[PDB]
């Protein structure tokens, strides 16, 4: 019960990459299995990542279909963490009616940069043991207490309306910002009178906060460069983070901001933390759009880029030409290519057991070996979708094992494509625009 | 004395400014009143549709 | 520090007082004769009498012409105007393709403008309007406190909204900008912090200054700042601006009798001593993604007296124009354009070229090598491409410090070769092994 | 010298058309040389401009690159004057996301076609040592002149104005009789003596109440954009001007031939110069065929080089890019090949332009290599033989400078038999 | 349809037709390029055409002080 968000997906199993600490890549680890030196090479790559100090390198993952690209992509962002970004997406998303390609990359390009913002603040912090205003130019005092040590303020005008429209009452436990006085109430510590009606939430406590009333701490906020981008594109441009109205922000704006991040870095201020852009299925990219990328890996700004596709030679889109991967050799002279193998019979079986974990299923050894010929003969995302399926069956038979019948019953209900494609050459007359 | 002001504060002999921009002003552009007077028509030839 | 890039290594053209080029200096090793010609075009550059000259950087991929185009702005110095730019932003959404080349043209000629700035700042001793029928404010009375004095004012309308605007109270500190009406509320006065405990404003001393001064600074502009700032208008206080301004901004097409107004008020600064101009450079590398319309626009732009120089990049051979469809022309530009350019050739590398340009990256990046990895270094980037062989060194370090080592050796370039494979042998394994 | 905004260029050194008074071209005057034929057809043309009577007329100039079509062109400018519109664009151009292609050719052709109108103005000058106005509001205005001074009696009902734009002691304004408005000129020394870039004249002259005409060019195109919206005139210089509506158009020209004819404005027809045209695809030509069957319509010039050559929009071909369709409604002026010794002449004009000075071996040898390889990159090595010059602190242009930049900066020519050496090295041929 | 070879007077055959009906009738001229808008589709551009060639007169009193 309790089904959050976030449900099994495709590569739900994956929580990371598997390697030792010298970066050598176990046989199972992290529900990652196979492709060792592609995991050892995305290892380097993502220690590069963390050193951060070479800008626009730029990676490919290549191999047939089914080789685990995509999962070594999501095995580097579990292994990377969210505190550094990681910013995926696939290459038909640049394709925008609101900005062009170019300016679409950008911001790809600076969504995957962060800017590690830090300041001093001091606050007020205590249990309000006592408040009183005199309204009638309103004057009042209030009381504040920690445990240590207790003081009377004399309140000005101000602070006495932010007061009152926060409704401050004693008993409760507040944090107020020295700077624009700013409150922001954490809790109660005593209870509200029971002898009042209506006004009978129970709600919860909070213990008294220790130590002196007023401190000064430090904090810490991470911004990327495109949202300071949006936000000093233009007046009210904070709207544009969430409803996506960025068209074509103006180059000047980007050069203003690439100096202050860098005054702000020689002034102690910041901190750059240099993220991933990952592009999936980067052949759906045009020829403008990798001469762009030729130009934009230059920068000292520019992310660690990794790009996953499976073409051989093949047409570049926009162009009559073709190239290796469908990408122009101007843009793969400036890459490391990463190259996947197809698994084994071991390695399949080993997947469909991690997969069966996540998924909750129990299979007998029979079941296990014909589920891996089965995707030894088809392939191994449809060996793996039939588990579910299997699953469902054994469950309404009321079974506690899938078995080798409920998977040979679902591979006679769901078709392959192989399979499909022969049936439908038998049907080559009824179907349509052959 | 020099070197000791700068052992104070940099301020004293160099402080930072505010940045602003050009405030260039308006352009000024010319003409003549009978452009403003096409699309005028007459009362009694005009209007009231 | 800085991060490192792939030109961070370029400092300048590394020519003799005499023009000659050093065969290793400043970055750059090799390709004496189109350094001597960028020197050439840096002498041209700074001596500001010309108008629409342009240059085309032609050679094989990875032969150093963005390098060496680079290299000029490093010769040239931040004083100088250099706008980069990628022949594929020219497609906008927005705003037509000629519009952007224009755009970038006005970007790469510079202003340095004298401007007299009136400021009035002090702490707000009194704030008293007048009004009256010609029913409306005629002016506001304002008194403003400071320590060598006091004074008494009288200010626009305006103004007077505009300090309502920031809240202006009696005793705040305030800055006040009379050229564009500009008003900034520092904050309230030092002398009221002791009259309450805790209040929530943010207290400033008073200042020392006069209370009016008359400042002069130096402004860098470029003419697409006036171009865009009149298009737009954006300093106005009429309400229809205000209402004009709540439009969603876009780049708009904007005329030549603008462009010719700003040059009109532009050459009466000039003429009075006010400003200096300061041509520059436009870089449009990868021109072979502009079409056949941006080709033919650039005939007129070029043949301009006001444009600036332009520097052109292209590794095409024979190639098909874009927008054309059947024309085949050398560099992937056409003829008539080529006739109004001049041609630097640029030359493919020898392996001690490499081997040093290598030793170059190996320093810059912080990387100590061995004479042995260095040669195999030199032989990888013969059999494939330099910019591979370059990639290879930060890896191989990281390698080399997971093992303990301080120093890259032979081993690790031969494990980071077998994990990390080149554009060639990928190519090969996709044509031979498929 | 200082660095002004023009400097010098492709075309600067022509200044008009070298031609007499019977329209028989120089062989080398106002900085034109050769192309005698063309010259004096665009010499026709020019008065067939200026006179103003025959409206829709339209011209082509064709010829090899670097034969100066658009060099007459510019000297057909020069020559006009800035008296009469010269609209110049490039057939690029018209492309536009803002509006359509007839609508750019469209405001284009109304760019080209003046409206001069002249007006009557009644003004009083004098200058601002002091000013006695209390502000109803009363005053005198105690301000100076030299022939007498500007003491005046004032209408009691809008003296505040006098006082609004922050009239101040030490200065010098201007204003109207009957519009009321009121100008100043600022810190003026016979005034502010007790700012930079202030009027520093001294004290205003003449009999205070000064007549005074002022006239007016506006071009249809600008009546139409400030006509079309409650502020429109910004567009003029945003360029945010949508698809004008045509009723405002025929409304618009009907406004101006009634002012016409009732004397209160003039008509000055100008050029339209669209360089490239073979850019424009068939759909713009159509147009073109019936905008120029309009009484209010300019002279139309164009130029393209071209041969047969595929119409844009088309699989058909037709002579310069351009439909037969066209072509029967203009008159072709025809660019031929420069000579040795007009190349040699406009090479002398040109180092005379940039302020260059050469041996005559070093003549023979650049127009040896203009008609070598072309004309512009001959012009090009003049610039850069310079800069060798200089750098070695030379005085003159030699012969070895010039070969030093040739090896250096090198032509299409070259560079193609290079880049075919280098065939694989070299990308997607 | 007015068809022929170019230079036949088919644009001088309608503008005959424009000048003998006279001005109160409306004739809109227009050019089959012109249909090529930013702002609205094709056949919007036909339809209006199609109302500004049907005109409208209307005949009123005006009074005043």
């Amino acid at each position: 019960d309790v089904t959050r968000i976030e449900r099994i997906g495709a590569h739900s199993h994956i929580r990371g990459l598997g390697l030792d600490d010298a970066l050598e890549p176990r046989q199972a680890s992290q529900g990652m299995v196979g492709q060792l030196a592609a995991r050892r090479a995305a290892g380097v790559v993502l220690e590069m990542i963390r050193e951060g100090k070479i800008a626009g390198r730029a990676v490919l993952i290549a191999g047939q279909p089914g080789t685990g690209k995509t999962a070594i992509a999501m095995g580097m962002a579990q292994a990377l963490g969210p505190d550094t970004p990681f910013t995926a997406i696939a290459g038909s998303e640049i394709f925008s009616l609101e900005m062009s390609k170019t300016e679409a990359l950008t911001q790809a390009f600076r969504r995957s940069i962060g800017v590690r913002i830090k300041e001093e603040t001091e606050i007020i912090e205590g249990e309000v043991v006592e408040i009183q205003i005199d309204r009638p130019s309103k004057v009042g005092k209030l009381t504040l207490k920690t445990t240590e040590m207790e003081t009377i303020y004399d309140l000005g005008t101000k602070m006495i309306e932010s007061l009152t429209k926060d409704k401050v009452q004693a008993g409760d436990v507040i944090t107020i910002d020295k700077a624009t006085g700013k409150i922001s109430k954490l809790g109660r510590s005593f209870t509200r009178a029971r002898d009042y009606d209506a006004m009978g939430s129970q709600t919860k406590f909070v213990q008294c906060p220790d130590g002196e009333l007023q401190k000064r701490k430090e904090v810490v906020h991470t911004v990327s460069l495109h949202e300071i981008d949006v936000i000093n594109s233009r007046t009210q441009g904070f709207l544009a983070l969430f409803s996506g109205d960025t068209g074509e922000i103006k180059s000047e704006v980007r050069e203003q901001i690439n100096a202050k991040v860098a005054e702000w870095r020689e002034e102690g201020k910041a901190e750059i933390i240099p993220g991933v852009l990952f592009i999936d299925e980067v052949h759906m990219l045009d020829i403008e759009s990798f001469s762009f990328l030729n130009r934009a890996l230059e920068s000292d700004m520019a992310p660690v880029l990794i790009m996953a596709t499976n073409r051989g030679i093949t047409r570049i889109r926009g162009t009559s030409y073709q190239s290796p991967h469908g990408i122009p050799i101007d843009l793969l002279d400036r890459l490391l290519i990463v190259s996947t193998t197809p698994y084994s019979e071991k390695d399949t079986k080993q997947i469909l057991r991690i997969r069966c974990e996540e998924e909750d299923v129990e299979m007998s050894e029979d079941a296990y070996t014909v589920l891996t010929r089965i995707g030894l003969e088809t392939s191994l995302r449809y060996a793996i979708q039939l588990i579910t399926a299997a699953s469902l069956v054994c469950r309404k038979r009321k079974g506690t094992e899938v078995q080798v019948d409920d998977i040979k019953r679902v591979y006679s209900l769901f078709l392959d494509e192989s399979r499909s494609t022969q049936y439908m050459k038998e049907y080559q007359d009824a179907f349509l625009f052959n | 004395v020099r070197l000791q002001r700068i052992c104070n504060h940099p301020g004293l002999v160099e402080p930072r400014h505010p940045g602003s921009s050009y405030v260039a002003g308006p352009l000024e552009y010319p003409s003549a009143s009978l452009i403003l007077k096409a699309l005028e028509r007459d009362f009694w030839k005009e209007a009231d549709l | 520090t800085q991060r490192i890039a792939s030109h961070s290594h370029v400092k300048g053209l590394g020519l003799d007082e005499s023009g000659l080029a050093k065969q290793a200096a400043s970055g750059l090793v090799g390709q004496e004769n189109a350094r001597e010609a960028c020197g050439v075009i840096v002498e041209l550059i700074k001596s500001k009498k010309m108008a629409g000259r342009a240059v085309l950087l032609a050679g094989p991929p990875g032969t150093g012409k963005t390098a060496l185009a680079l290299a000029i702005a490093q010769e040239l110095g931040s004083k100088v105007p250099f706008c980069p730019m990628v022949g594929s932003e020219v497609y906008s959404t927005e705003i037509k393709k000629t519009e952007v080349l224009m755009e970038n043209f006005r970007r790469a000629i510079g202003l340095r403008i004298k401007e007299t700035k009136e400021v009035y700042e002090g702490e707000v001793t009194e704030l008293t309007p007048c009004e009256t029928e010609n029913k409306t404010i005629s002016h506001v009375i304002i008194g403003l406190k400071t320590a060598k004095g006091t004074k008494q004012l009288k200010l626009d309308p305006s103004i007077f909204e505009s300090l309502q605007k920031e809240r202006v109270e009696a005793g705040d500190v305030i800055y006040i900008e009379a050229n564009s009406g500009a008003v900034k509320r520092q904050g309230r006065c030092d002398t009221y912090a002791t009259e309450f405990d805790l209040e929530a404003e943010e207290y400033v001393p008073l200042p020392k200054g006069d209370v009016h001064k008359k400042k002069e600074i130096i402004q860098d502009v470029t003419l697409h700042d006036l171009d865009v700032a009149n298009a737009r208008p954006q300093g106005g206080q009429d309400i229809l601006s205000m209402m004009g301004q709540l439009m969603k901004p876009k780049k708009t097409e904007i005329t030549d009798k603008l462009r010719g107004e700003i040059n009109k008020v532009v050459n009466k600064y000039i003429d009075q001593g006010i400003a200096e101009l300061v041509p520059g450079v436009l870089f449009v590398d990868e021109v072979h993604m502009l079409d056949i319309e941006c080709f033919t626009y650039l005939h007129r732009a070029l043949e301009s007296s006001i444009a600036p120089i332009v520097i052109f990049a292209s590794n095409r051979g024979n190639c098909v124009i874009r927008g054309t469809e059947d024309i085949t022309s050398p560099h992937g530009i056409p003829l008539d354009l080529l006739d109004r350019v001049m041609i630097i050739r640029t030359m493919l590398y020898t392996p001690q070229e490499m081997k040093q340009i290598i030793k170059i990256r190996a320093q810059t990046e912080g990387i100590n090598i061995s004479e042995e990895a260095l040669n195999h270094l030199g032989e990888i980037g013969t059999k494939t491409t330099l910019r591979y062989s370059v990639q290879l060194l930060t890896p191989a370090n990281l390698l080399a410090k997971i093992n303990g080592k301080d120093s890259i050796e032979k081993e690790h370039v031969e494990e980071i070769s077998e994990l990390f494979y080149d554009a060639k042998s990928s190519a090969k394994i996709l044509a031979d092994q498929q």
